[PDB]
DNA sequence: TATTGGCCTTGAACGTGCCTGGAGACTAGGGAGTAATCCCCTTGGCGGTTAAAACGCGGGGGACAGCGCGTACGTGCGTTTAAGCGGTGCTAGAGCTGTCTACGACCAATTGAGCGGCCTCGGCACCGGGATTCTCCA
DNA sequence: TGGAGAATCCCGGTGCCGAGGCCGCTCAATTGGTCGTAGACAGCTCTAGCACCGCTTAAACGCACGTACGCGCTGTCCCCCGCGTTTTAACCGCCAAGGGGATTACTCCCTAGTCTCCAGGCACGTTCAAGGCCAAT
């Protein structure tokens, strides 16, 4: 499995008119397993300090916070918190 | 009574029975590592008669702490306690 | 303006620990914001894990979290 | 001037306690805290980890400048010897 | 009638993927409903991040096609994305151009 | 013998052992070998390193193990210094170096 | 739940005539967990690559080659190795 | 033996994408140890993920594995 | 004639703007498998781990030279030695 | 008077109660263990360029040592400053228990989104080639 | 400031190999109902964090002073750099033979799950010998 479409599509998202290779489609999915590995260990050891069975989107956003950086933390936490909310509308 | 001097032994210090007085002049005369120019009248009269009989009735060098820690018990306490089982 | 409670002789004797035998006179300042620079790392992982769990107080553990996350494991304050 | 340096150099290194005023720390602490969160809550034991790692890092710190003020020929350290042990460390 | 997650949530990435990634990986004994959709659009948005800057990157130097070096430029030249991307090395993409001011000629 | 550690010859608990890797999201099983292995590490990493520390202490006239002897022990040891790189000891000092 | 007991224990038969203080109890019980919680992940991940369920002996020993250095890692092995073939003895 | 395939022109090389304006005499040993230092750990690691997988090649998987254990993640290769 | 410095500005300008691999290829594998040759004996190598270890070599490599070129600066020098790459390796943590 | 004593502080070793987690036993189902087969995929030869490593050697710029000089840093003493150690008073908020509901695991149909294979053509690398600009010296 | 003269860039031509756009099918994502418990929520007990306050004394601060250390300058000699011949082994293409990795039926032992019994481990309160401090001497 791999993640080429998405990255594609969100590829065309932002660069229209702009293409890629297979070495960095290759670079991006390492990119992409290595961010999901560190957030989700993150969250997984929040979830065991608090003595909790669940990962639910706070342990997410708590580890998103503690992970990145300000301003990238910061835009992150907006971007999960609408789409959550988006999510939750519907049913 | 105390076999060092003949006063009342007030406990265990530094290997069997013995009074505070000759608990104090051991730990002095160990800490300060004193050296000096040689019953309990005479108990005072001279530090060399008092301390090697001290040394000679048995009681340990050792039991003294070179670091001074605080509390706890020291390596005789199963042998101290197993004593006072008498 | 309680930066200034890290006092020179303080500074000397750490820099004594280090083996240090001469000192500038330009090295206080600089002691000081890396300090300074320390502390606002440790205490915002911190505060953070804080406010996970709901609590107004922050416990010794939430330090020990937040040094281990950066590797400085610390021993001796539980956990 | 130098015998009273190696002194304190060996006292200080066989001293193994902390070397720096707890009050102020704890001020400092404070401070710094109150920017993140409003109205916070200590224990001692976070202070006195917060001091300790605080010490043990600048200890190293101070180390590794000694190491490169030497390595350029002198016995006094500046604050390019801290920058440079800490450009190498990767510390930003 | 069927609706996909991400469409619910108006996201790029797939939500039923990272589900499954996240329940087979060990991580807690249950998921919760929105850890998914929190986690897809925040790997959707970093993803977002790197290919602008390295779509900026790749049209500077006159191309179409993003390569490793874009990529390298893009996070070495970005503070957070560099702080973010520190202890990571990336296969053909080479070094910033910087040579110390005191080797140049007088 | 009732206890694991009373068959694996230990004076670790492997019961204590195998709970924890259970309720930790290691994985979804554990095998019945992995507790006991991992106790008797554990057991020879401490035994090492209290004994390093009970050297370190007897050097000096001194009779009792704090902090202080635990760093030295630590320091002193190549394997040990290379293992515990990156800890922080409680009240332990630096090495009387330099 | 701490280590205290078995770390006393240890140390009664490594120096029968030496003690222990209680910040130095603190510290190796900090200790024991970071090797116990080093020492799982290790197994975990090599568990998690080979596309396998279950934890034994094998993905700990391969742990601990890959975590400690040389001698200790021999020994390491050398003890636990003994120590299950011990307790399979039954 | 091998190491000598190691030139003088390679780290003459490896030093100018590095910055290095100019190269003492010395330097070269120098490189060659810590290269084969680096190296010996790296394969030491990657030999061990190979052999716990009964297997007889090395891929390059356990190459990605052993060098994210140092702390080196690298990019890439899968 | 080209003055002392000058084709050595020029190598740094051209090396920093390329990204191929700077050891030769062959002898790289040949001191691979004679390193690995003393942990198992008739080891086979996947044509990728070669590369993503040659890849890794020269990357650290790099590294290792930047951070000896800025100790060599430190100590009012323009010619890097030995001693510099000690003391990055002392300092980074690498050597004992 | 620097030495006797008497009372007071102290930190690991010991007892005691009780409860929650380890030990034993039994069963069901699936995960790990072996074979047999298939076919990529890794190793090993051979011979013709030809680019890269090796070599010689003159000289110029940089490493290194010696010496002089000015001031910044170390050292000591008198005088403030405030940290450290108690005692007392007063809640904010950590820490645990109970109820009960809202949410997530689980199973079976059902359907469509995403890997594999296969043309194909357009971005990108390679060659002249004159144009233009970095170095060097005299 | 000007003149050779190497290193470098701005220009089309060209063709080739990989990026990118379909198809078919299978396999993983979706739906819907039922059910058991994780976690939200409210309420109450009691630790412990935060305020002041007084007194004692060791650290912090200030200041005069003089010598050791940093830094600039000068000379000389080692030794790396730039360039022009020989020597060598790295690349490239082809090829052929196994060696080992990947997949699949299959069967059987290993480990999860539940229930009952009870002792190991944690929380205390209480030694208690040894170091510490004081006045009379
Ligand atoms: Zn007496």
């Amino acid at each position: 499995e791999s993640y080429s479409v998405y990255v594609y599509k969100v590829l065309k998202q932002v660069h229209p008119d702009t293409g890629i290779s297979s070495k960095a489609m290759g670079i991006m999915n390492s990119f992409v397993n290595d961010i999901f590995e560190r957030i989700a260990g993150e969250a997984s050891r929040l979830a065991h300090y608090n003595k909790r069975s669940t990962i639910t989107s706070r342990e997410i956003q708590t580890a998103v916070r503690l992970l990145l950086p300000g301003e990238l933390a910061k835009h992150a936490v907006s971007e999960g918190t609408k789409a959550v909310t988006k999510y939750t509308s519907s049913k | 009574l105390c076999p060092v001097c003949g006063d009342k032994v007030s406990g265990y210090h530094y290997g069997l029975l013995t009074c505070e007085s000759c608990k104090g002049f051991f730990k002095r005369t160990v800490q300060n590592n004193k050296r000096y120019t040689c019953d309990k009248t005479q108990r005072k009269r001279c530090p060399y008669c008092r301390f090697q009989k001290c040394l000679s009735v048995g009681m340990k060098l050792e039991a003294v702490r070179a670091d001074r820690m605080r509390g706890g018990r020291n390596k005789f306490g199963p042998m101290y306690k197993r004593d006072r089982a008498l | 303006d309680n930066i200034q409670g890290i006092t020179k002789p303080a500074i000397r004797r750490l820099a004594r620990r280090g083996g240090v035998k001469r000192i500038s006179g330009l090295i206080y300042e600089e002691t000081r914001g890396v300090l300074k620079v320390f502390l606002e790392n440790v205490i915002r992982d911190a505060v953070t894990y804080t406010e996970h769990a709901k609590r107004k107080t922050v416990t010794a553990m939430d330090v020990v979290y937040a040094l281990k996350r950066q590797g400085r494991t610390l021993y001796g304050f539980g956990g | 001037p130098g015998t009273v340096a190696l002194r304190e150099i060996r006292r200080y290194q066989k001293s193994t306690e902390l070397l720096i005023r707890k009050l102020p720390f704890q001020r400092l602490v404070r401070e710094i805290a109150q920017d993140f969160k409003t109205d916070l809550r200590f224990q001692s034991a976070a202070i006195g980890a917060l001091q300790e790692a605080s010490e043990a890092y600048l200890v190293g710190l101070f180390e590794d400048t000694n190491l490169c003020a030497i390595h350029a020929k002198r016995v006094t350290i500046m604050p390019k010897d801290i920058q440079l042990a800490r450009r190498i460390r990767g510390e930003r | 009638k069927a609706k996909t997650r991400s469409s619910r949530a108006g996201l790029q990435f797939p939500v039923g993927r990272v589900h499954r990634l996240l329940r087979k990986g060990n991580y807690s004994e249950r998921v919760g409903a929105g850890a998914p959709v929190y986690l897809a659009a925040v790997l959707e948005y970093l993803t977002a991040e790197i290919l602008e800057l390295a779509g900026n990157a790749a049209r500077d130097n006159k191309k179409t096609r993003i390569i490793p070096r874009h990529l390298q430029l893009a996070i070495r030249n970005d503070e957070e994305l560099n702080k973010l991307l520190g202890r990571v090395t990336i296969a053909q993409g080479g070094v910033l151009p910087n040579i110390q001011a005191v080797l140049l000629p007088k």
